């Protein structure tokens, strides 16, 4: 659609292209958390641990709703059984017990909502593999504590499953202006940072309220706006009529980062490599210069020390080795 | 580029200073970096540093930082190395190399002849 | 500082036989690598300036290729004039490191 | 003030209404957390459990500052109590230890800041019941580690309590443009997405820097800006001079969602319900079409499939009945 | 550069000043976390607890992947040792297991990535002490589960370390408009909220997408846009051509908070104090007030009430000292 | 698919008696529930098409009621022509599910 | 509205196919869905599918996707339905019903006169 090659001639670098998805009303499920387990029927060595666990449980729940060798040995076995149960439960659901009104669901809770079956999850909620990944990395599957019972200790977490609406062919195109040199002067093209393209349709979008995901843009509702014919003309390829301003007495971006690729204005400012100390070759055909981790892991641009995706080695967890 | 001929060899006392030269012609002298390489026969070639004739830019090997000092004279197409505090380890040969112009061109198409600075009493 | 680990330390072969010298950089150097040839009392002459490219004037018998993690120098048909010292060098990051080298001698 | 009837006829549907709150300087409380439980000074049958807990606490705290059958049973009993003490502590103050600077306080920590007395909490901080609910779901009551002691193991956490000043009578209203048909052509109106209404006063709001909350809007400063006389006239009811652009060569929102209700354009594209696969009852009385969960739980617009909402069944938390 | 005297006399207030930083491509480290500790080769009643703990890890990890007195005492002792290890592991790496994609790093895990020596981290990654603190309070040091093994229970956790490039001498100055009285009418000056100042270069910035930090601004790419000469002259000191509007029929900010000091307009509206009746008043020569904690603890502005940062007392976390 | 529970399967009422037939869907169907009257050799005929609205030409003796899940059809002053089969059908989701049917007997 | 007459009863062997018809008059045919509902003689009434004559859109039941196929000849105010893979279980009475125009109008105002599909050896 857009003529990106001619857009690069006046500084518009291509950014991340994301699919456009609209968050409809959320699907709803409840998870009853019977926070007291099935204790044994024996009473000789059970009551004290049960009462301590009950008061420990009150300490958790009240802020939420409020807002003898054998005997001791059996006593300890039950006590650690309860502690392991609560430790696992507060791992799956504890983030909801800490922000009861609205907290993102742990992926364990998302699995327990559907019995650990992710194929059931995608079928019931209509999620594609892409949609589920976008929700998880955007922290959008959120739960809310809707019931706390102190006579029979259990809580109900209302899991809201958002329903996404990826447009069939709408893409969010990120445009990164970068200064370019022309007629012995430096210019910057004034264009929207994000543009919406759907087939031949081009529209502005204000993503300040939506969620940015590596593969998609989750907008609660469509913020598409009609786009000026002049702006459509330039982005279509008529680059002669894009807004441009001289960079004098102002600061403008001379570098853009596009998924690990650095575009640099190496004419106005001298660009070098920090690991080597020599300049980088520029052909006259290109008005912007391209760097990647293949050529430079870190590049100095004037005095700006931009670094790229260097990868350091692995490390162990450095465990205490308790055994 | 044609040649990178250097000056004659010399023998110096320990702790002195000596000024190595590498005259180069046949190309735009300011464009291409001039590289400075030492060769001890016991371990092989070592890179001392580089100097860009078109400016005063120099880069140094960290172990050779306190021993080398370069200088370029674009008027006579001559590059120079000034070694300070000569020690017995500097009783070896030193080579001048014409590197590339930019990053990723730190290879030496052309080398100068071998000149052996000698350190002895 | 990266280290050019060149093997073998010494290598011998007959005239007309294919001989291979391989040197491993301790860190990634991309295609940015070179091989040099030198003889006793002579200034070095560049042979390979990028892992897969030969230098000017170099006979086609010399060849270089980049493996998954290693760089190899190969002479298709060894001749007596190809003897001497062969150092591999990287120029990815400061300081540039020259390898120990492989002394090539005719059997 | 606003005349929503004549705004609905130019595609503008009422969104979520929200009242305006300005955040002042927050009150601060210092929750000193003595991380060593008050164990007995008696030294029989304790052994190395104390030092093991000490090194366990060292592992937690150093990164913060950086950036014989009965004898064994006594050790085991005291071993589990210290773990329970830490696990309960690491639930109330876990997030603060994990992110020492600017982590949101757990609801237990907020309760522990006032000893579980929410009646005191609302009065000393000058909170209405609404302000506390808004701050909780906006995650604005935060915390910071300001003192870690590696000799006597304790940490002091600031708990910042924001002071929500609420405007006298200001409501932030969301205006949602929807495409509408006029003169056998499709149009869209261009009005600010979020508006500020306080009596007869209408002002623009730059809500992007604020915290959007279900009941209110929390802003660090007043972002209201004066309105043009033309835009106020549109919002007062005189829509004849309200902006409207054609939808040609651009993508425009053909639907909007409000309080769980869909407002749709069904003249430009065909709107059906996936539940039944038939068109929705449509009339010329309104320029826009309304769908709710009562009629359809999932409605399709052109090819845009929208979930109006659906309550799935509850599911019990699954765990082994260890006792 | 900026002339704060004449801007102050036009109702502009100097806000928080932050340094402008660019978020480059992040360095990447791997952390292998073996959830099965190096248990001894003993077999005295250790099989049951080992199998149970493996089953316990199954529920933790599958959602991530799917995404006899002496005999029992050693059974419980080694079971408690394993639970403590998993509690420590779930303390350091719990958030990354709960959100396997794009969850921020615990400060303990950050130390684990570099053996607990923050000096190595600062030196290896180029982090000045300011840059590390800015990232920590912006929570930009993230992680990602990239491999889960169910035979040998371990996971490799990515940890992305963003590279912050301090744009030297570039400050993101915040200008807070406050209404003022002139010629017996109330005015407000319309200026950009956030301004980038670098030496004599002044430029606009769209800071919405950037992570605002108390000491700096972390922007994924440079967002400086050229300033119009009229606005630059306005901010330089020639204030007679700044954009100013009347306040009639629109709500305007009559106060602002700057680093704990409350600036107020008291000619257009009457202001008082709660502790002392009308402890504050405005003189004709001055255009704004300077109200802070020392003057009044609670300021009344028209009908708006503003309460400043009173420091409440310290509290002690309360829990049973089991021993 | 939505299931429809209609009870009783058979219902006996005399002349002049007041009789009521009820049906329940397996899921919320809104006021979307219809009642038809079928006799042997004839097609079913619409009586009450929404939850509580009578169809055109239906005698006033028929009436219906709507609850959250409960739907009932009440007949007052039963007459001999009111015998036959009564079906309760929803149109909330595809496929439309009919009830089991009720055979009324005139006594 | 006035007539929903169907074609008379017919006899086909098992495994064959048949085409039913329904003639509708007295209103705008292209607007109202014609929904076909099946009734085996002893076990109640069962829904098959629907067809919109004016637009050609059709809906089907899961048990009848391959068993049914619709067609609406608006030029003659005649509906149709094709039935395939007929067995003894397919021998029942098939009814054409005038569904409403839009959603929420799935109730059946008028029904066909009734003809019996007879599948037997």
């Amino acid at each position: 659609i857009l003529h990106y090659e001619k857009l690069s001639k006046i500084g518009l670098v291509k950014g991340v292209t994301r699919k456009y998805k609209i968050k409809s009303n959320p699907l709803t499920k409840d998870i009853v958390i019977k926070m007291i387990p099935n204790v044994s029927n024996m009473s000789q060595c059970t009551g004290s641990v049960m009462e301590n666990y009950k008061t420990r449980l009150n300490g958790i729940l009240t802020p939420i709703k409020g807002a003898k060798i054998s005997c001791k040995q059996t006593e300890l076995s039950l006590d650690l059984a309860l502690s392991k149960y609560l430790s696992d439960l507060l791992f799956v659901f504890g983030p909801n017990l800490q922000d009861p009104v609205s907290n993102s669901m742990t992926i364990q809770a998302i699995s327990q909502a559907f019995g650990g079956n992710y194929e059931t999850l995608l079928r019931t909620l209509g999620y594609a593999t892409e949609d589920f990944d976008d929700l998880l990395e955007s922290d959008s599957i959120t739960g809310q504590i809707i019931y706390v019972d102190l006579s029979s200790y259990y809580i109900i977490v209302r899991v809201y499953f958002p329903i996404l609406t990826e447009i069939q062919q709408a893409y969010i195109q990120e445009l990164l202006p970068v200064s370019f040199n022309n007629d012995n002067s430096e210019w910057i093209s004034i264009v929207p940072n994000f543009i919406l393209v759907r087939n031949t349709l081009i529209s502005n979008i204000e993503i300040g309220f939506c969620l940015i995901t590596k593969r998609s843009v989750i907008c609660n509702q469509d913020y598409a706006t009609p786009m000026t014919n002049n702006m459509r003309e330039c982005l279509t390829g008529s680059t002669e009529k894009c807004p441009r301003e001289l960079v004098v007495s102002s600061h403008v971006p001379r570098f853009a980062l596009s998924n690990g690729v650095l575009f640099a204005n190496c004419i106005s400012v001298t660009c070098q490599c920090q690991t080597t100390g020599r300049a980088i070759s520029q052909s006259g055909e290109q008005t912007l210069l391209m760097i990647d981790n293949t050529t430079c892991p870190t590049a100095v641009l004037g005095n700006v020390i931009i670094s790229l995706g260097k990868y350091l080695g692995s490390v162990n967890y450095n465990s205490e080795g308790i055994a | 580029a044609v040649q990178l001929q250097q000056s004659g060899a010399e023998l110096m006392r320990p702790g002195a200073s000596m000024k190595i030269s590498c005259k180069a012609t046949g190309y735009t002298f300011s464009s291409y970096w001039i590289d400075w390489v030492k060769q001890r026969p016991g371990h092989g070639l070592e890179w001392i540093g580089e100097i860009l004739p078109g400016s005063g830019d120099t880069n140094y090997n960290e172990n050779f930082k306190g021993k080398a000092a370069f200088t370029a004279d674009t008027s006579s197409n001559t590059a120079y190395m000034q070694l300070t505090s000569l020690t017995s380890e500097d009783s070896a040969v030193f080579y001048c190399a014409r590197g590339g112009r930019y990053h990723g061109q730190g290879f030496f198409d052309y080398w100068g002849q071998g000149t052996t600075l000698t350190v002895s009493s | 500082a990266i280290q050019m680990t060149q093997s073998p330390a010494s290598l011998s072969a007959s005239v007309g036989e294919t001989v291979t010298i391989t040197c491993r950089p301790s860190e990634n150097v991309h295609i940015y690598l070179a091989w040099y040839q030198q003889k006793q009392g002579k200034s070095p002459q560049l042979l390979v300036y990028n892992a897969k490219t030969l230098a000017d004037g170099v006979p086609s018998r010399f060849s270089g290729s980049a493996s998954g993690t290693q760089f190899s120098l190969k002479i298709n048909s060894l001749q007596p004039e190809d003897f001497g010292s062969y150092y591999c060098q990287h120029f990815w990051s400061i300081p540039y490191t020259f390898g120990g080298g492989t002394k090539l001698e005719i059997k």
